[PDB]
């Protein structure tokens, strides 16, 4: 790691340098560099650590999805052959986009999920995780894609698991959870109606947890609790 | 797309 | 160079869909290996260059912008020390930028403007030569600030006089280089009332010639006319 | 910033 010879502190502050100036595949960098030090990972460090790689897959899966979309269309009936270029490019940033998915997984299991023991670091990790596999998921076509849609559904269900039993419904980790696998189910697995199911309760559990919130707490729960009421009237 | 966070 | 194995018509039609993806940085390497090609660049090939370059500077630009507010204000009366990261890192996007700028430079010096005979193509590259010798500028303060800053404005003044003689006063190009030089002038010659003038001047002239014009060759005269009479707003 | 082209 080029990182390897700056010190933790100094990584993390300028990873907040990055985000501030919009670098954020500078950000990432600079978060690997801190989680290859070792250590666990505070809370805000997590956030970083997974605004950065966001940032930059967001990217790349944005830019595949256009050149995807050009791909199909030169292979329309009645299109006029262009060559090998379009494909070409395609596969370039598809390639870059698993190598970013593949550094993040790795993060993960090496080794931020091994001892990650609290609810709100692990499930946390395991979202991450099926997150990054959901990615990977969205580009494969190959002997490989059914068992990497199983990897997304494998860390997503563990991390159901331990959210269900150990933090609250209104959790923002646990509707972030909720809300992602419910895309997975929607737009991977063809299982949409697991999807709606999953976001309809994961709304009105949330709903009747809201009483026992801060105002703060009540900001945070309620704006992503919008963004799975934005998904079930897409849905619907 | 649908949101995810 | 790492293009050299692909075709230049492939380089050409990659740096195109890179730009419908927004990957500007790849399009800028697409289009340093079709230059590299040797052949001189039509008028299209010229502007995916530009449009590529100015992309991936014009972020690292705000990127330095921001972390050098961030170190001007850690260097006030009253901050706490934040210890070496703000200005390493400034640094850092700093010495990326200088890099792009030279790649650029380096470009129409081997050898697009030598070989540029035509007005449309060697006005163009030495308006690029003073923009790019305008960033470096922004970004200079050693020994060799005033003769950046000399070079920036030799090469504006070049392709003035050529777009003087050549072009009529409605050449998008030679609009765009006019708006550039006011620029030049005012943030970093310190010369605002040059800029002024030359604001004026150009739009006044241009103003006049606008009834020479088709539809289409109007809508991007008085586009870039636009931009003349904002920035003169801006400073009067 | 002022504008450029
Ligand atoms: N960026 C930075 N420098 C910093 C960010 C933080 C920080 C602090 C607290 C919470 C969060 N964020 C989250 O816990 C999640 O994201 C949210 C998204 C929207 C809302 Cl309304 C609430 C939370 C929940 C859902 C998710 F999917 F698991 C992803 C994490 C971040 C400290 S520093
Ligand atoms: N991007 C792409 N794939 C392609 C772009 C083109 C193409 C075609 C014709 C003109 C231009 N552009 C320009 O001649 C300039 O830019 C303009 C900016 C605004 C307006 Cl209203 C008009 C021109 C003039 C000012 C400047 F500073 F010298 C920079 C060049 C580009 C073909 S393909």
């Amino acid at each position: 790691g080029a990182m390897g010879s700056m010190e933790r502190a100094s990584l993390i502050q300028k990873a907040k340098l990055a985000e501030q100036a919009e670098r954020y595949e500078d950000m990432a960098a600079f978060m690997k560099g801190a989680v290859e030090k070792g250590e666990e990972l505070s809370c805000e460090e997590r956030n970083l650590l997974s605004v950065a790689y966001k940032n930059v897959v967001g990217g790349q899966r944005a830019a595949w999805r256009v050149l995807s979309s050009i791909e199909q269309k030169s292979n329309e009936e009645g299109s006029e052959e262009k060559g090998p270029e379009v494909r070409e490019y395609r596969e370039k940033v598809e390639t870059e986009l698993q190598g970013v998915c593949d550094t993040v997984l790795g993060l993960l299991d090496s080794h931020l999920i091994k001892e990650a023991g609290d609810a709100e670091s692990r499930v946390f990790y395991l979202k991450m995780k099926g997150d990054y596999y959901r990615y990977l998921a969205e580009v494969a076509t190959g002997d490989d894609k059914k068992r990497i849609i199983d990897s997304a559904r494998s860390a997503y269900q563990e991390a159901m698991d331990i959210s269900k039993k150990e933090m609250p419904p209104t959790n923002p980790i646990r509707l972030g959870l909720a809300l992602n696998f419910s895309v997975f189910h929607y737009e991977i697995a063809n299982s949409p109606e697991e999807a709606i199911s999953l976001a309809k309760t994961t709304f009105d559990e949330a709903m009747a947890d809201l009483h026992t919130l801060s105002e703060d707490s009540y900001k945070d729960s309620t704006l992503i609790m919008q963004l799975l009421r934005d998904n079930l009237t897409l849905w619907t | 797309f649908p949101a995810t966070v």
